[PDB]
């Protein structure tokens, strides 16, 4: 939710998010859901959104129905902004705890410095039980154990009640008296002075005397309970592990790509060529979230969101093994309503026509090689 | 009309209600919209209540109103409430919004999005500019005050979010894990912001003096 | 006689109808209006803009056209027991003046405030924009409205004028807009004051000051 | 022209320099774009320029060598605190004093 | 770099995704001048009436 | 007897030398002025600019000298009857002036505006800039200038003053400059307007209105 | 490593050594894009003849 109307190729050419998977639909309250995979940034990032110097992993959802527990870049606790860098891929781990019951369309998304969120493929998840169950325990290293949920509330009503108090109290002392029509004529003809005096700025000073009195009194009183605090946390963590990833087998080269409007379909004609040694063949095109795949090659078990998965979505004119050292060219059609449905459709009003992808090539024995694809894609109406 | 000088007691009364009502909404109103609009904010979460930011703009950014509404109600009135009406019309419309729809709404804990405190300041700044009745003088000192207590005036309520916890081997305060499990999508701090109140105060003095204009046109 | 709970309209007017709406949207906000592209949002929520539009226009036209024609023509010489009854009426408009403006400056406002922080914006068109900017806004600027011309219309000192302070009450709102001024209310009522005290100086207001009081 | 039209004859109706700021500049800002439109528009149609989607207005640009209606409502809005403050900036050059 | 010949060979014909091939010389040119003389004139048709 | 094709000079003496000026750039834009370190750009282009700014200081020498030596000292008592010729012969002074500045403002400047568009600049005096700085603002200025001086020394009203108006009409082009107000005109004609009007708002001017027209 | 740890006036001293720009550069401080290899003394005490 938030994706879709966002420019269809922001979501093209931007994050590349793949080997999702989440360790649960459906969670009870205070339960564990975890959501693993990696992502790309893809090399030709967009103008226009500033380098993602200073970005966040954060998770799409309809406020707190979780809370993030951990979230892990690399190996890394991630609870700061972190640097990213162009080109380069990672893993993370969002770890979730379930807080509020219903049925949650959780996405995982990335949060950009200088304009964007990054929004993911969003995946339902279903939370049953009470939100009275829930609660966030957490252990201080000054010995106590608090709950999240509820620390701290009682003392922040007190406070705001008491300073409240004492507002009303000073306009309620000054209102016992009439107000406005007969003070306003005193100050006009003659003199005001007769409408204000001690005991009146008697009064004006014990209140003056009384609120910094307080205030001294509650603060080194609050530092007396609670001496041990540090401050807020908080800075980019750089350093961020990538991942190691092969160099690829086989490369691909886009001539021409174009899609039909209206439609729900992109057609591209790629020359697929396969160095190293097993014939290969073309399983997947991941796009915007939306993947689509040859059922011929291609079966996902991961339970990808039914809306963005395109079962058969994936058509190669020829795709019979490509032996190694061959090279075709081929046509190849990604076709879905997901196509429609997320509004890939919508590159039409877009000020870059151009897409970016990723394709999953697959050998004999079921290992993979991962190419991506960037081109123009050109509009037909005629 | 009016018939004797005690139902004139009654209206002046039934007035001096009506219009509490009308000029308490009307600040409570067009006060949050400014606290608002100048600052996609800090007072929204408990993590972002931090010593350079938060202590710095706060203050400064919130004197306006009262020093406006100050050159007003005590110039033409006496009424010395000026500052603390401000300052009870943001606090009460922005807990209204914090438990009914930061919490009913949207299920924020309270614990986390509750508003920063306000009054002593508007305190200090009614009482400095009741007695010694010169505007310069609280411009100055009331000014001064208003920006320097804030902070302390808040440390009763922050204070516990700022133990130490080792949260999964990263050191955090509480209210650090707090802006991270709940997902949304240093007092030469205090000095600075007192220093700066005083400009504040100072020009919107000038321009409350035209929000009291009382012309007429064609 | 002399003002009455016609002024117990004015006050939950308001409060029952955007107690309605937040129920309304209370059970909307979730179901319809998270996904602005499903069928559900062109019904619930879309239907409910063009609505209101229309509505206020109306209403606006209606409320407006009333009072200007109402206009009291021979205003020269009637009572100060009357110039009283209706400055009351008048101070019951600045009241629900106010208390429109609670409502959408204070309430509505920084309630589209946490609705940001919880979903991406699938639209300029989100539940609580809107009842934040298309109904909530449109309806204390025709309030304000009113309020003035009633005072313009039924009041001497207001008429032969255009009061400053008033008029930049009134039409301040429309120079208050968002990403990516109102306090000439005081002006106004030490105005409405001054109008209050014409016969009423009579005092009480200076005579039963200088006695009981 | 299609704009000063709106603000010449919104402010002679209505004489009401307030009442032409607002929906005046409203309608000035608002008007512009679509006044473009029909100039505009041929330039707007779509060209695969060796490769790459162009429209004729980018060829234009790159050929010949030198060396999204929210913006309309943005525009509006923005004319009419300009208009405002530019209706006292003429008050100024209307001014008709002598010096010494 | 010498160029021969006359100003006026020149053309610049560019095939678009929605049929038509045109002359990117003068495409659009009386478009731009009718829409431009038409409201020219209805200024001039304004200030005209009252004077 | 009463305003001339004394005008008539006004009008083509800036055409024909601007005219003659955009044949002769027109000519050596390409040629001379395309390489400034080229000996024919110290010749065609170069020697015209120390020519035109010393043909300036002297001519407005002599054109304000002229007129403020020729200031009418007996302006006490002379004619309505001349009050009205003088009033037109300024009003030409001012048809020169905006003429002027047409060419300085609106001519040379978009034209060094397209100029900076084809050719990477040599220097800060590119012929456009030889024209458009120091040929055709001084041009301007001068004839602002004139026309101010001619007023002020010619016309009563005008004299015994400096109209502030005018003043900031005249010298506002001292300070506009670019990288890297002259609406003042408006108060500057309804004070030309009285000028006029002394005798002459016998009328006409309130009396043949009531009346034929 | 410092040459001297006396030295007469009009002498020389020389300090030598490597550093290195840590990986994990805090944010809020502008990466070292224009930095200045300076020294730390109370002014002219020496002055810098050379540096490498
Ligand atoms: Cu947000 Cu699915
Ligand atoms: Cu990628
Ligand atoms: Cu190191
Ligand atoms: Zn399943
Ligand atoms: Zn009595
Ligand atoms: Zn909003
Ligand atoms: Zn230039």
């Amino acid at each position: 939710h938030g994706e879709k109307s966002q420019a269809a190729f922001m979501r093209m050419r931007t994050i590349h998010w793949y080997d999702l998977s989440w360790s649960k639909e459906k969670v009870k309250i205070n339960e564990t859901v975890e959501i693993k995979g990696k992502f790309h940034v893809f090399e030709g990032w967009p103008e226009t959104v500033d380098e993602p110097d200073v970005a966040f992993l954060n998770v799409g959802m309809p406020g707190p129905v979780f809370i993030r527990k951990e979230s892990y870049i690399g190996g890394q606790l991630v609870p700061r902004s972190v640097r990213l860098e162009i080109g380069k891929t990672y893993d993370f781990r969002v770890v979730l705890k379930a807080r509020r019951p219903g049925d949650w369309h959780v996405h995982t998304m990335m949060n950009v410095q200088g304009g964007g969120p990054i929004i993911g493929p969003g995946k339902w998840i279903t939370v049953e039980g009470s939100m009275s169950e829930f609660r966030n325990p957490v252990t201080t290293l000054t010995g106590q154990t608090v709950d999240l949920e509820n620390y701290n509330e009682g003392n922040t009503y007190f406070w705001h009640a008491f300073w409240f108090a004492i507002g009303v109290a000073w306009i309620g002392y000054w209102s016992r008296r009439p107000i406005f029509i007969p003070r306003l004529l005193m100050v006009d003809a003659g003199r005001a002075d007769e409408l204000v005096s001690a005991t009146d700025r008697k009064v004006a000073m014990g209140f003056l005397a009384a609120t910094i009195l307080i205030v001294v009194m509650a603060m080194s009183s609050a530092n007396s309970k609670y001496p041990i605090t540090i401050p807020l946390q908080a800075g980019t963590m750089r350093g961020m592990k990538p991942l190691e990833l092969p160099a690829p087998t086989v490369s691909v080269k886009v001539e021409d790509a174009t899609y039909r409007v209206p439609g729900r379909a992109m057609r591209m004609k790629l020359t697929i060529t396969n160095h190293g040694n097993s014939p290969i063949r073309l399983g997947e095109f991941y796009t915007a979230s939306v993947r689509f795949l040859d059922s011929d090659v291609y079966k996902d078990t991961t339970g990808y969101p039914e809306d963005l998965l395109a079962e058969d979505g994936l058509s190669v004119s020829d795709n019979s093994p490509l032996a190694p050292g061959e090279t075709r060219t081929v046509d190849v059609t990604a076709s879905d309503a997901a196509w429609e449905v997320y509004r890939l459709s919508d590159i039409i009003y877009d000020p870059d026509s151009r897409f970016a992808g990723l394709l999953f090539f697959f050998d004999a024995t079921g290992n993979r090689q991962v190419v991506q694809i960037d081109a123009p894609l050109i509009p037909s109406f005629m | 009309a009016v018939r004797s000088h005690a139902e004139a007691v009654q209206v002046s009364r039934t007035i001096d209600w009506m219009a509490l009502f009308v000029v308490f909404f009307v600040i409570v109103g067009s006060y949050h919209i400014h606290a608002m609009l100048t600052m996609g904010d800090w007072d929204f979460w408990s993590d972002w209540k931090d010593r350079r930011l938060w202590v710095t703009v706060t203050p400064i950014v919130l004197v306006t109103f009262p020093a406006a509404v100050q050159s007003y109600l005590w110039e033409r009135y006496r009424l010395p409430w000026g500052a603390t009406v401000c300052v009870l019309g943001l606090l009460l419309g922005e807990w209204i919004n914090r438990y009914f729809n930061f919490w009913g709404w949207t299920y924020f804990p309270i614990n986390f999005v509750f508003p920063a405190s306000l009054v002593p300041g508007a305190i200090i700044l009614d009482t400095v500019l009741m007695l010694s009745g010169s505007y310069l003088f609280t411009a100055i000192v009331g000014a001064m005050g208003w920006g320097l207590i804030f902070y302390p005036g808040n440390w009763p309520i922050i204070a516990p979010l700022h133990v130490p916890v080792e949260y999964n081997g990263m050191l955090m305060s509480i209210a650090d894990i707090q802006g991270y499990n709940y997902v949304r999508t240093a007092p030469v701090s205090a000095f600075f912001s007192a220093f700066m109140s005083i400009l504040i105060y100072f020009m919107w003095h000038f321009i409350g003096r035209w929000f009291s204009n009382e012309r007429f046109l064609q | 006689l002399l003002d009455k709970k016609w002024l117990t309209f004015a006050l939950a007017i308001y409060t029952v109808f955007y107690l309605w709406v937040r129920w309304y949207e209370g059970v909307y906000g979730w179901s319809a209006g998270l996904d602005s592209f499903a069928p559900e949002f062109e019904t619930y929520w879309m239907n409910f803009l063009y609505t209101e539009i229309v509505l206020e226009i109306v209403t606006a036209s209606i409320l407006w056209g009333y009072l200007w024609k109402t206009r009291d023509r021979n205003l020269a010489a009637l009572t100060p027991r009357e110039e009283l009854r209706r400055n009351f009426t008048h101070l019951v408009w600045l009241v629900a003046y106010a208390w429109a403006i609670y409502w959408g400056a204070s309430y509505f406002t920084e309630q589209d405030g946490t609705w940001h922080q919880t979903i991406v914006r699938d639209t300029d068109f989100t539940p609580s924009h809107i009842i934040e900017f298309y109904l909530s806004y449109p309806i204390y600027i025709i309030t304000g409205f009113a309020a003035f011309i009633y005072a313009k219309t039924r009041l001497p000192f207001f008429a032969k004028g255009i009061s400053l302070p008033y008029l930049v009450l009134v039409v301040g709102p429309f120079m208050i807009l968002p990403n990516v001024l109102a306090l000439a209310v005081m002006g106004t009522l030490t105005q409405t004051f001054y109008s209050f005290a014409q016969g009423g100086l009579g005092q009480s207001l200076c005579e039963a000051v200088d006695e009981g009081l």
